[PDB]
């Protein structure tokens, strides 16, 4: 969030409108990675083995 | 009987149903249930890869529009 | 990388020093998550051993 | 960061490129010192399990 | 005597004494030693936190002085 804010404060205004699609998708991609749950050496139970 | 209506559900039941759906789908086209190899999974995934590649190129085109636009006349 | 490159074409050049610290450190966080994803080990199966 | 910001207000502007490599790398060492404190155990007794 | 004088000491003897001090201190005010929770510890730490928060703001003010002193007029 700081990067988008830094660019706006600097006066670029490049991300206004459709340009905003980049930060939005990144935030979604970040959410997906940290939400996969536990997959370990003891926590072996997963779709490929069940 | 049991199971009717819009009751609650869990994540283990959702995968359980997808397993029966794939296995019965195989029985209609191959008439056998051994499933040592599961080709339905693979054939579906190939389409998902295709769609992903089309969208990735799609984002690549939008990125160049801002880097080197057509409006730079004069 | 795409989000970063688009700002330079606008000429704002807000990065460097004060600005670069955000993308530089943020990049490390993504790598740090993929490492925990390939979690576990010691299985030791491989073509040369079989 | 305060030590860093204090130099820019003085106008020396010695940071960026060559100079910035010091505080950038220095930051990792502090973070590395805290994570070593993380090795206190590998177990959970969270409210969801109790 | 056994413990008189000014001889050397070790790390385990330092915590050992501070434990006897905490247990006997609450015995003077609450008249019981069960010590389910040890509130003496928390009330003390709350003061330490207060002093630390004051030092942080105080130190924060000195940082502001260098970013914008009074002599930079016009």
């Amino acid at each position: 969030g700081g990067m988008v804010a830094m660019v706006f404060a600097s006066g670029s205004h490049v991300f206004g409108g459709i340009g905003s699609i980049f930060p939005l998708f990144m935030m979604v991609g970040i959410m997906m990675m940290m939400f996969r749950g536990m997959g370990g050496g003891q926590q072996q139970m997963s779709r490929p083995k069940l | 009987g049991s199971g009717y209506g819009l009751g609650l559900s869990t994540r283990t039941q959702v995968t359980g149903y997808q397993f029966l759906a794939r296995r019965t789908a195989m029985a209609l086209t191959r008439w056998r249930v051994r499933m040592e190899i599961e080709p339905g999974r693979r054939q579906t995934l190939a389409v998902v890869a295709s769609v992903s590649a089309a969208l990735v190129i799609c984002l690549g085109a939008l990125l160049w529009s801002f880097i080197s636009p057509s409006g730079q006349l004069n």
